[PDB]
Protein backbone atom coordinates (compact mmCIF):
# COMPACT_ATOMS: atom_id res chain seq x y z
CA UNK A 1 0.00 0.00 0.00
CA UNK A 2 1.30 3.77 -0.28
CA UNK A 3 2.34 4.41 3.37
CA UNK A 4 4.75 6.58 4.40
CA UNK A 5 6.60 7.58 8.29
CA UNK A 6 7.78 10.86 8.99
CA UNK A 7 10.97 11.71 10.69
CA UNK A 8 11.85 12.34 14.14
CA UNK A 9 12.85 15.77 15.50
CA UNK B 1 -0.60 24.87 20.36
CA UNK B 2 0.75 26.96 17.44
CA UNK B 3 -1.70 29.11 15.34
CA UNK B 4 -1.61 29.16 11.79
CA UNK B 5 -1.10 26.16 9.33
CA UNK B 6 1.87 24.83 7.03
CA UNK B 7 0.33 25.67 3.53
CA UNK B 8 1.96 22.47 2.33
CA UNK B 9 -0.04 20.27 4.84
CA UNK B 10 -1.23 17.05 4.71
CA UNK B 11 -4.67 16.77 6.55
CA UNK B 12 -5.69 13.11 8.07
CA UNK B 13 -9.00 12.07 6.43
CA UNK B 14 -10.50 11.03 9.97
CA UNK B 15 -9.10 13.67 13.02
CA UNK B 16 -8.20 16.15 10.49
CA UNK B 17 -5.00 16.96 11.91
CA UNK B 18 -1.82 17.95 10.27
CA UNK B 19 1.24 15.53 10.01
CA UNK B 20 3.91 15.56 13.08
CA UNK B 21 6.71 13.56 14.22
CA UNK B 22 7.49 9.59 13.80
CA UNK B 23 3.87 9.27 12.55
CA UNK B 24 2.75 6.61 10.29
CA UNK B 25 0.49 7.50 7.73
CA UNK B 26 -1.37 5.26 5.02
CA UNK B 27 -2.60 6.92 1.89
CA UNK B 28 -6.19 5.14 0.34
CA UNK B 29 -5.52 4.24 -3.26
CA UNK B 30 -9.15 5.55 -4.47
CA UNK B 31 -9.92 8.63 -3.21
CA UNK B 32 -6.13 9.49 -2.61
CA UNK B 33 -6.36 10.56 1.16
CA UNK B 34 -4.07 10.44 3.78
CA UNK B 35 -4.55 9.06 7.40
CA UNK B 36 -3.06 8.62 10.70
CA UNK B 37 -2.24 4.91 11.05
CA UNK B 38 -3.20 5.17 14.31
CA UNK B 39 -6.97 6.66 13.29
CA UNK B 40 -7.68 4.09 10.90
CA UNK B 41 -5.87 1.38 13.12
CA UNK B 42 -3.30 0.24 10.95
CA UNK B 43 0.15 -0.56 12.13
CA UNK B 44 3.32 -0.35 9.44
CA UNK B 45 3.87 -4.45 9.90
CA UNK B 46 -0.12 -4.87 8.91
CA UNK B 47 -0.42 -2.57 6.09
CA UNK B 48 2.67 -4.28 4.92
CA UNK B 49 0.68 -6.92 3.81
CA UNK B 50 -1.94 -4.35 2.44
CA UNK B 51 -1.73 -4.25 -1.48
CA UNK B 52 -4.20 -1.20 -1.98
CA UNK B 53 -5.63 0.74 0.97
CA UNK B 54 -9.10 1.43 1.06
CA UNK B 55 -10.35 3.82 3.79
CA UNK B 56 -13.62 3.19 5.51
CA UNK B 57 -15.72 6.12 3.12
CA UNK B 58 -14.69 4.36 -0.17
CA UNK B 59 -15.50 0.80 1.26
CA UNK B 60 -19.27 1.18 1.34
ZN1 LIG C 1 -10.85 6.61 0.10
ZN1 LIG D 1 -5.52 11.27 12.16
Amino acid sequence: ARTKQTARK
Amino acid sequence: GPLGSDHGETLCGACGDSDGADEFWICCDLCEKWFHGKCVKITPARAEHIKQYKCPSCSN
